[PDB]
């Protein structure tokens, strides 16, 4: 028990650092998904214009 | 613990083909080949203390 404690720490310290990984990579997956929709929209300008 | 016996010390720049049987933060038990590149240092090659 004493020795299982120790490995379930490091592996719950692991995972949440697994889970930062995801969340900053989430994080700014949004944000490209942001400025690529933003750079879209600043020529559907030009579509609609011209349309 | 006592294999080897020669009459003389070698000085010379040398290795030791030697593997531990270590165990890392996660328990892993893995044994590594290590070599050791060793030599001995005098820095006056007469002194019978030193020597």
């Amino acid at each position: 028990l004493a020795i299982e404690i120790t490995t379930n720490s490091q592996e719950a310290a692991a995972k949440h650092e697994a889970q930062r990984l995801e969340q900053e990579a989430r994080g700014r997956l949004e944000r490209q998904k942001i400025l690529d929709q933003s750079e879209a929209e600043k020529a559907r300008k030009e579509l609609l214009e011209l349309e | 613990p006592h294999a080897r016996r020669a009459l003389c010390l070698l000085l010379g720049p040398d290795f030791f083909t030697d593997v531990i049987t270590i165990e890392t933060a996660d328990h892993a038990r893995l044994q590594l080949q290590l070599a050791y590149n060793w030599h001995f240092e005098l820095k006056n090659r007469n002194d019978p203390a030193e020597a």
